[PDB]
RNA sequence: UUGAGAGAUACAAUUUGGGAAGAAAUUCCCAGAGUGUGUUUCUUUUGCGUUUAACCUGAACAGUCUCAUCGUGGGCAUCUUGCGAUUC
């Protein structure tokens, strides 16, 4: 009886493992899906460290 | 404890001494465990202040650096009486090398205070403006986005621009600060002026500025310190260096 | 180094190896009769399209009742191009029987080669709606599958499951909406045809889009009790 | 009130709940399906009756 | 000529590569399965569990499954980490396949449409309201 | 801002079952389902103003001769930096 569910368990613990995925889950789905079907600036790179932090108090305050 | 303690004692000091006195700012200096891989290029990089302002561009005269025509760039910015009273003084990068060389250039360095101009030109502008400008970080050239308006492969840029932006990006400057990487372990940041503020909010923005340095994230921008950080000096500009944060 | 397993029903196998595949074992080996590919383990197999066989594409896609087993003696409607029949005669094997049937002949000739090598097919290249050129040759087959586009689906099995089907018998068919109505939606067609078939005196246990693999069928699989 | 009665009402009128990735639903009654002809197609007849009852015709 | 039967046959051969990939490759099926009840008791006391004799995740997964007396991977390697992630190299292999495809559909197209450019007749060039070239010939048959 | 429908959800609480732990109380795992609230999807209706509307075509790009395609020479790096593409 329970050694039978224990058992059970196992095997399916095995099967599991043999189709097992996480995110790849999500991700194979995707690709599955497609094959079955912020600033930048290109030439300057040092743009990305020279720009601000534009903050919303700091355009709405008339100080 | 030693922070505010230091603190006190190099205040003193400066009042005390006649040189001391005159040099105005506070630095601190920060040796990190392992060197920067970052290469010294002059691109202001700037770190923001989570809980007190520094400086206010009502306290601060400030020359803008157009792209060359600047008609329009000009009289919009003085027209929408967003900026009227805001920025100094404007000029495009060819009128300032048809008007200043070098004596009146450093008239210039002592007049104004803070500079910034178009991220499509910064990269030109030091020939124009003198080594003279590019020592230290006091009156480093800024770099302010000045369209919020991006450009695509083979496709034609069309230019704007609008003083909400414009002086989003100036405040946020004189309400954060800045720093300029290096190769080594020896990092140098203006923090605080000496009246401007208190000991408390001293403590606060360097707190703040170690925790936005030492931060996994916004690795692009601050997180940069390679290997456990070291130690943390502090001076000013003629002083001598305080320890604060030994290991 | 490649892994097989068995499947919920009999003969269908899964291969484990750098890939994951649906599989058959070949009473006749090493002969791919379409440009299948093929893998060894030792003991021959022979694999599965799902996109080229809709049987297949249900077998990945779930079924519970699904009649057709090796011992067993299996009619095959809508068999052309030979692939899915002999598919079903590598499953049920030796003992098991498939009957297939035809009626264009560009596949019949290519089935005629291929009972030419197996055994367990014997083909029947006649009418799909006429099963008296056929009564007199079949006998009391155990389940039937068909795949026929003649949208008398309903009557061309309820006609050769009565002449054929023995009591509580296995029945299951596949429906092309774009086929049937093309305009108004398939799970109405769907709905439509399996009162139909109940009508038609099969009980209809289940149905499966054929969704991932096909447009717009569904296989619709029953029992055939108390009937004749 | 009298909303969630005629809810729970076409609750247990209704023949399909959805277990899952899986679907349930009945099998009619054989004397409905022998002694009445399925129901008609409300989209045809509103299509058709809406045609005679045209605006272009002054019907009003 | 000569560059369109160059790029043509390179397409030709990602096509044909890229079918073969994809038979010996493997989807999952995602398909709608409607169950038939002949009572409301016994569809509101429907269980799948019960309707298939297996478990949890038995259940919920799609193309196998195996009841409790059916059951009644060390082996692989590693395959925590390791096969699964062949597995989605695989399925970006494919995938590259199908992109340089129609990149290369492309670039046949549009330079066949130089071509005929070039051949023969009473070409006419509009500029579409997008922005776009497009040539249209006078209704013309050639002798 | 007519009803009604279908559906997607999200949130909250409610519960269906299998396994396990547990003396048990309980807990765990797993697939769930519905209720309500917020969100949006989509359908029809209801009423209202309103006769056209879009595309195609026939001898329809071309005297400031248009168009195609190889080559040469220059502009735009303070950047359309130019794809077997069509930068000017």
């Amino acid at each position: 009886r329970k050694y039978l569910n224990k058992l059970i368990k196992r095997n399916s613990q095995n099967l599991r493992s043999w189709d097992l995925e996480e995110e790849v889950r999500d991700e194979l789905e995707d690709i599955q899906q497609s094959i079955l079907k912020f600033v930048k600036d290109h030439r300057y790179p040092g743009l990305t460290p020279g720009l601000a932090p534009v903050g919303l108090s700091d355009e709405e305050d008339s100080s | 404890g030693l922070a505010e303690k230091a603190l006190k004692a190099l205040i003193l000091q400066c009042e005390e001494n006649p040189s001391l006195k005159n040099d105005k700012d506070i630095h601190i200096i920060i040796n990190t465990g392992k060197k920067m891989g970052i290469n010294r290029d002059n691109i202001p990089r700037i770190i923001p202040l989570t809980k007190y302002k520094l400086f206010k561009p009502r306290d601060l005269n400030i020359l803008l650096i157009t792209k060359d025509p600047s008609a329009l760039y000009r009289e919009t910015l003085t027209k929408d009486e967003h900026t009227s009273e805001l920025f100094k003084e404007i000029i495009s990068v060819k009128n300032l090398r048809r008007r200043f060389k070098g004596s009146k250039l450093t008239q210039l360095y002592k007049d104004f205070d803070l500079v910034v101009a178009d991220y499509r030109v910064h990269h030109l502008l030091p020939e124009v403006l003198g080594s003279r400008f590019y020592h230290g970080s006091k009156k480093l050239p800024y770099m302010i986005r000045m369209s919020k308006e991006v450009k695509l492969k083979r496709q034609q840029m069309v230019e704007k621009c609008d003083p909400i932006y414009v002086r989003a990006q100036l405040r946020s400057i004189c309400k954060n600060t800045s720093y300029i990487p290096n190769n080594d372990n020896c990092l140098s940041v203006r923090v605080g002026y000496i009246q401007k503020h208190s000991i408390p909010e001293i403590l606060q923005n360097i707190q703040d500025t170690i925790n936005f340095l030492t931060d996994k994230s916004k690795r692009p921008q601050g997180g940069v310190i390679k290997g456990g950080i070291i130690s943390i000096f502090v001076k000013t500009s003629n002083s001598t260096s305080l320890p604060i944060y030994q290991f | 180094k490649v892994v097989i397993e068995p499947h919920r029903h009999a003969g269908v196998y899964i291969a484990r190896g750098k890939e994951d595949l649906l599989v058959t074992k070949n009473m006749a080996p090493g002969e791919s009769v379409y440009g299948e590919k093929r893998i060894s383990v030792k003991v021959e197999y022979r694999v599965w399209n799902p996109f080229r066989s809709k049987l297949a594409a249900g077998i990945m896609g779930g079924l519970d009742e699904l009649f057709i087993a090796p011992g067993k003696k299996v009619l095959y409607l809508g068999a052309a191009s030979g692939t899915s029949v002999s598919h079903v005669s590598d499953v049920v094997g030796p003992e098991g029987v498939v009957y297939a049937v035809e009626f264009s002949h560009r596949p019949g000739r290519e089935l005629i080669s291929m009972a030419k090598k197996r055994p367990n097919i014997i083909p029947i290249i006649e009418d799909a709606r006429h099963p008296q050129k056929y009564r007199m040759l079949i006998g009391m087959v155990d389940c039937v599958f068909a795949d026929v586009a003649q949208p008398d689906q309903a009557r061309i099995i309820a006609l050769n499951s009565h002449m054929f089907l023995k009591d509580q018998g296995g029945v299951v068919i596949s429906i092309k909406a774009n086929c049937i109505d093309s305009t108004v939606d398939a799970e109405t067609v769907f709905a439509r045809e399996v009162q139909k078939l109940r009508e038609e005196r099969i009980k209809p246990l289940e149905q499966l889009t054929l969704e991932p693999y096909e447009r717009d069928h569904c296989i619709v699989v029953g029992r055939y009790m108390r009937s004749g | 009130i009298k909303t969630k009665k005629r809810k729970t009402l076409k609750n247990l009128r209704k023949d399909s709940v959805k277990r899952g990735k899986f679907r349930v639903q009945l099998l009619s009654t054989t004397q409905d399906s022998k002694t009445l002809p399925p129901k008609k197609e409300s989209s045809i007849i509103r299509s058709k009756d809406r045609w005679l009852n045209r605006k272009a015709l002054n019907k009003g | 000529t000569q560059d369109s039967n160059y790029v043509r046959t390179l397409r030709q051969i990602e096509l044909k590569k890229l079918e073969k990939g994809a038979k010996q490759l493997m989807f999952k099926s995602s398909g709608n399965h409607t169950i038939f009840v002949d009572s409301r008791e016994k569809m509101n006391e429907f269980t799948p569990e019960k309707f298939f004799n297996t478990t949890s995740e038995m259940v919920n997964r799609s193309e196998n499954r195996l009841t409790k007396d059916q059951l009644a991977n060390a082996s692989s390697i590693m395959p925590k980490e390791s096969l699964d992630k062949k597995k989605l190299k695989k399925f970006k292999q494919v995938k590259q396949h199908l992109q340089r495809e129609t990149q290369l559909k492309q670039v046949q197209q549009r330079m066949d449409a130089q071509r005929e450019l070039l051949k023969k007749g009473s070409k006419k060039k509009i500029v579409d309201s997008s922005g776009k070239i497009s040539f249209k010939w006078k209704k013309q048959r050639k002798r």
